[PDB]
């Protein structure tokens, strides 16, 4: 029939960077931290589902009001659209009616594909400023010092 | 005029909205 | 300051002008009960507050 | 008008409009 | 033509305005 | 609306749009 | 005299302040219901209407 | 006219706008 | 509206279309 | 067609302009 | 249409566009 | 025309305009 | 709709384009 | 059409344009 | 339909242009 | 490479597109019957094809 998406919105949260991000050890578990536990403060849209595209950034919401806008920071949404969830910043938060309040999106794309040893799998890639495991850090020693 | 994507059932003929 | 970090309750869009203001550098006066508390004698600073 | 919060004048008997 | 966001009441029927 | 996806009131009789 | 008026856009327009008075305004400080912690900012540009 | 500050011509019977 | 690019054969008289 | 700002008393009626 | 190379429906009685 | 400075054609009974 | 600049002697009564 | 020279076709009896 | 800026006497009820 | 040449019966805008690419530096990767050939041992690199 017509899929629908689903969003849980949370606030003040710590990550306002591309730079830095908590990474997880698989999907599960970060799903978990994200959803299960009360880590932040959250509006959760459970019961309430969305028709919205990832393609378009902006989205519409229906019960958050401008005082309760304020201090949201990211997004997590999943859509029958894509298996794969998705999270994201909130850019811009703006007001056009006294029953919808718009945001923007942008895609988080460092926990949404980056979890797991995922980046691992690349191949002959130039790489920089690597953590190294203690096996080669021993080895390389002499070249670091 | 504008409207959410919440699923919010409109119907045409009675339908009346109160926010602009 | 240059870093990540968030004020409760903050615009977004407002938080990322603070960030980048800050990162150039903004400078505190204490009020003095006066018309310009932001003219003052310098060399009067001392460390308590 | 702009920035209709909540009182909007759909009816037709209301004929002013505060604040717009 | 132009309004100040005053809540300035406006009687459609009636209201004439001085400025432009 | 801006995105029907199968549910497109073609027919006269409905008179309601869900989620648009 | 209450005003209407939203965060989101910064345009502001005022009732009973004449150009002559317009004229030296620099800081504005406002409070919504919408929103509890009350603002302020900097009247960047002054224009008649 | 582009700018009238006091004297609009709303009236009917006036014919002449001076300055604009 | 919208036409994919793939040969799909249209009617104009009985051809309803599904998609938006 | 365009007017200076000279307060130039135009009358609609009438009046019968020279240049452009 | 966007693209019609040789089969344009110039004639009334064709109804159908393929590819289009 | 686009730069009429004096010769302005209002008189209905002209019709020849000149270097326009 | 199109036309190449060829010299195509086109007739508007009877003319008849292929191309688009 | 986009370039004529020097035919013009204001005549009304001839209905042909070439190279246009 | 273009005209030069050289005092081309043009009247409007017989004149015929050659050029575009 | 970087120079004044031609590859036939090649649309002018992909050979401007395919000069510039070239002028920046093109890497090779042959073949080796392999889901990836892109990647492979290049210490293995030998001298004749």
């Amino acid at each position: 029939d017509r899929k629908l998406t689903h969003f849980k919105f949370f606030y003040n949260t710590p990550l306002t960077d591309y730079q830095n991000t908590i990474h997880f050890s698989s999907n599960n578990e970060r799903d978990n931290y994200f959803l299960n536990e009360n880590h932040f403060n959250a509006i959760d849209y459970k019961n309430i589902p969305f028709n919205f595209i990832r393609d378009r950034n902006m989205v519409n919401l229906e019960q958050m009001s401008w005082q309760d806008a304020q201090g949201i920071n990211y997004c997590t949404f999943k859509s029958d659209f894509e298996n794969r969830r998705y999270y994201a910043f909130v850019n811009q938060i703006e007001y056009v009616n006294d029953h919808v309040t718009r945001m923007y999106l942008v895609i988080d794309t460092v926990m949404t594909y980056t979890q797991g040893n995922v980046l691992s799998t690349v191949q002959n890639a130039f790489v920089e400023r690597q953590h190294l495991p203690r096996d080669v850090y021993n080895y390389l020693l002499p070249s670091l010092r | 005029s504008t409207l959410p994507q919440s699923k919010v059932n409109i119907d045409v003929d009675n339908t009346v909205l109160d926010y602009a | 300051m240059r870093g990540t970090y968030t004020i409760d309750g903050i615009d977004p869009m407002l938080l990322e002008q603070l960030k980048v203001l800050l990162e150039t550098g903004v400078r505190f006066w204490h009020n003095d009960g006066t018309n310009n508390p932001m003219a003052q004698n310098v060399f009067k600073n001392k460390f308590r507050k």
